RNA sequence: AGGAGUGGAGCCUGCGGCUUAAUUUGACUCAACACGGGAAACCUCACCCGGCCCGGACACGGACAGGAUUGACAGAUUGAUA
RNA sequence: AGCGUGUGCCUACCCUACGCCGGCAGGCGCGGGUAACCCGUUGAACCCCAUUCGUGAUGGGGAUCGGGGAUUGCAAUUAUUC
């Protein structure tokens, strides 16, 4: 069977399991506060989400 | 040390690979028991044993930058 | 009768005018009012490298989101509440009515 | 010359022994590996050893068997077997001796060749 | 694309009862957040509807992880003959 | 609710919610003059207003497109049936909203119109619209391979300080 | 004017070099070198040795229900009960 | 002490009190906390008080390395960490 070597390796953890919700890459991800958005895709969306560069 | 109510987890040689006797080895047996396990890992051609045969770090250290003194 | 109302908001004055709006309708009803309990605010700190790549001098950001929360609890039955709750509420403020 | 003894028990007594006492026979990493259980991808290797061992004439050492499983424990049944442990490029045949019990197959299949800087 | 025909008929009328259906871009997803009643592997559904716009029956839009298939007026007429439904019924976005 | 996430996580969640709408609508309603949204809270009801320049061009034929947009937000976000509604209101003084003037300019050069001719047509237009001053910067490759940048500015326009946060809108 | 250091030692880590099937790669005065948010067991992963799959829409010509064409435990094969 | 954080749409994975078992790492039970509520009055180090050492590569220093015991994980050997 081909479906037993297509996705059968567990992806319940590790860097290959989480991904940015916009950039869809696995580097610079902000898992804090449940963002799951990479640090670069986070910057241009920083303000409309509501974060402010206050101080 | 056994009959003197000394625990097993104090012994420098717990569960020997040959006799499995929880014993403490003292300063003459220590070094000969030290080249038995080293040569045992060499005859079996284990990677950990060859690293001693070549004079390299065995516990998996980065040899790229450190370990220069004996290495001329 | 002891009901709790939570007012959480990102903006401060838009919360302050709602935290004072519920007071306009409660002393309208002439009943004993709890003072607006100022809770300690929570700030969400996010610091990241300004650079998309890893070059240039290492500079960072200070993205924050200071969240505010106020509590007002009233000694009132349920129907006196849900007439006041539906008056002049701004999208930036989130109200949480606790009956118990 | 003398019999091989593993913690104080010789080879022939290991083979006729269940695993529930084989865990506390040796190292913590190994007994937790067996206490956590094996996989059918690994059980399928063991049967390939008996399939390769009974098919050996009694005076010949058995057939070579190949595998990508560098993460297998040498348990006393695999003694006397020609396993082609995979390096990542090739399968290097090594013969299990009773002194390799309690180790991994990947330990005897070196992955890199040792470096020598002088004399190209 | 040799996937069972019983999965086509369901999703086209899933495409008819609602003018547009979403699908997050995830080929490793046996399920659907909307079509959770049956198996209907997701990787077949998106590359089913990309055969709708390759002919030109639907639209497309992306929302960082998401597809949006707005079928056109030339698409609803394809539903009347391919699944054989009367010309009386229109999608929920055609009824007010 | 069901799992009852904390207060910190919810306020971050609707920020992600409002973000994904703006991008989805900017990629779909731009040619009809999309200029932002706004959500208004209500028990079991979330009305979202789409501030657009041409309100009759976002409803489509018989208001169908607004019903096409309420569908996707109902499936993508898993909102309950009949829980959320959409509207289409007009953008007041559309000449001042930056994102309205950038996409309007975006379609002029895409029409093939000259890069200079397009810049003046949008810069003086927001001047009669009653602005304090503006800066239209068009970068990219122009008049050959090597990329240059035109910077057509007029009037009062500030950069530094805190007032930049609410006196200026960029696009 | 001084303070605490770094340069010396061991180790950690980054870079060059050498080595290697591969040791993926970016960046080289300030303004490269605990920097790519890069603390890589799998994944990540871009490298190397192998091994499956098409997830080659659509359009056009033959082949095709007298069947165009999918899946399938055995034995051998395989690493794998691909 | 003061900054914080804490049970996740996909998500399968939280922070921990208390009681037992074990030298230890840890294990087994029970509850709290979607949090100014529970961890938590965050009984943090340094410092402070009192012993031992006594200028000796010394009880300075902890590199290297042997043997054993746990935990996370589908999987640790090129020692994941403890």
């Amino acid at each position: 069977g081909h479906q037993q070597l297509y996705w059968s390796h567990p992806r319940k953890f590790g860097q290959g399991s989480r991904s940015c919700r916009v950039c869809s890459n696995r580097h610079g991800l902000i898992r804090k506060y449940g963002l799951n958005m990479c640090r670069q895709c986070f910057r241009q969306y920083a303000k409309d989400i509501g974060f402010i560069k206050l101080d | 040390p056994r009959q003197y109510k000394i625990p097993d987890w104090f012994l420098n040689r717990q569960k020997d690979v040959k006799d499995g006797k929880y014993s403490q080895v003292l300063a003459n047996g220590l070094d000969n028991k030290l080249r038995e396990d080293l040569e045992r890992l060499k005859k079996i051609r284990a990677h950990r044993g060859l690293r001693h045969f070549w004079g390299l770090r065995v516990r998996g250290q980065h040899t790229k930058t450190t370990g220069r003194r004996g290495r001329t | 009768h002891r009901i709790r109302i939570t007012l959480t908001s990102r903006n401060v004055k838009s919360l302050e005018k709602v935290c004072a709006d519920l007071i306009r309708g409660a002393k309208e009803k002439n009943l004993k009012v709890k003072g607006p309990v100022r809770m300690p605010t929570k700030t969400l700190r996010i610091t990241t490298r300004k650079t998309p790549c890893g070059e240039g001098s290492k500079t960072w950001d200070r993205f924050q989101m200071r969240i505010h929360k106020r509590l007002i609890d009233l000694h009132s039955p349920s129907e006196i509440v849900k007439q006041i709750t539906s008056i002049s509420i701004e999208p930036g403020v989130e109200v949480e009515v606790t009956i118990a | 010359f003398r019999k091989f003894t593993y913690r104080g028990v010789d080879l022939d007594q290991l083979l006729d022994m269940s695993y529930e006492q084989l865990m506390q026979l040796y190292s913590a990493r190994q007994r937790r590996r067996l206490s956590r259980g094996l996989r059918r991808k690994q059980h399928s290797l063991l049967k390939r050893l008996r399939k390769a061992k009974k098919e050996a004439p009694p005076m010949e050492k058995p057939e070579v068997v190949k595998t990508h499983l560098r993460d297998m424990i040498i348990l006393p049944e695999m003694v006397g077997s020609m396993v082609g442990v995979y390096n990542g490029k090739t399968f290097n045949q090594v013969e299990i001796k009773p002194e390799m019990i309690g180790h991994y197959l990947g330990e005897f299949s070196i992955t890199y060749k040792p470096v020598k800087h002088g004399r190209p | 694309m040799l996937m069972p025909k019983k999965n086509r008929i369901a999703i086209y009328e899933l495409l008819f009862k609602e003018g547009v259906m979403v699908a997050k871009k995830d080929v490793h997803m046996p399920k659907h957040p909307e079509l959770a009643d049956k198996n209907v592997p997701n990787l077949h559904v998106m590359k089913a509807m990309q055969s709708l716009k390759s002919r030109g029956y639907v639209k497309e839009q992306f929302a960082w992880r998401h597809f949006y298939w707005y079928l056109t007026n030339e698409g609803i007429q394809y539903l009347r003959d391919y699944l054989h439904l009367p010309p009386e019924i229109v999608p929920a976005t055609l009824r007010r | 609710m069901a799992v009852q996430i904390s207060k910190k996580r919810k306020f971050v969640a609707d920020g992600i919610f409002k973000a994904e709408l703006n991008e989805f609508l900017t990629r779909e309603l731009a040619e009809d003059g999309y200029s932002g949204v706004e959500v208004r809270v209500t028990p079991t009801r979330t009305e979202i207003i789409i501030l657009a320049t041409r309100t009759q061009n976002v409803l489509g034929e018989k208001g169908r497109r607004i019903r096409e947009l309420t569908a996707v937000v109902q499936k993508r976000f898993g909102f309950p049936e009949g829980s959320v509604e959409l509207y289409a209101e007009k953008v007041a003084t559309r000449g001042l909203c930056a994102i309205a003037q950038a996409e309007s300019l975006r379609y002029k050069l895409l029409g093939g119109l000259a890069v200079r001719r397009a810049c003046y047509g949008v810069l003086r237009f927001i001047m009669e619209s009653g602005a304090k001053g503006c800066e239209v910067v068009v970068s990219g490759k122009l008049r050959g391979q090597r990329a240059k940048s035109m910077k057509f500015v007029d009037g009062l326009m500030i950069h530094s300080g805190d007032p930049v946060n609410y006196y200026v809108d960029t696009a």
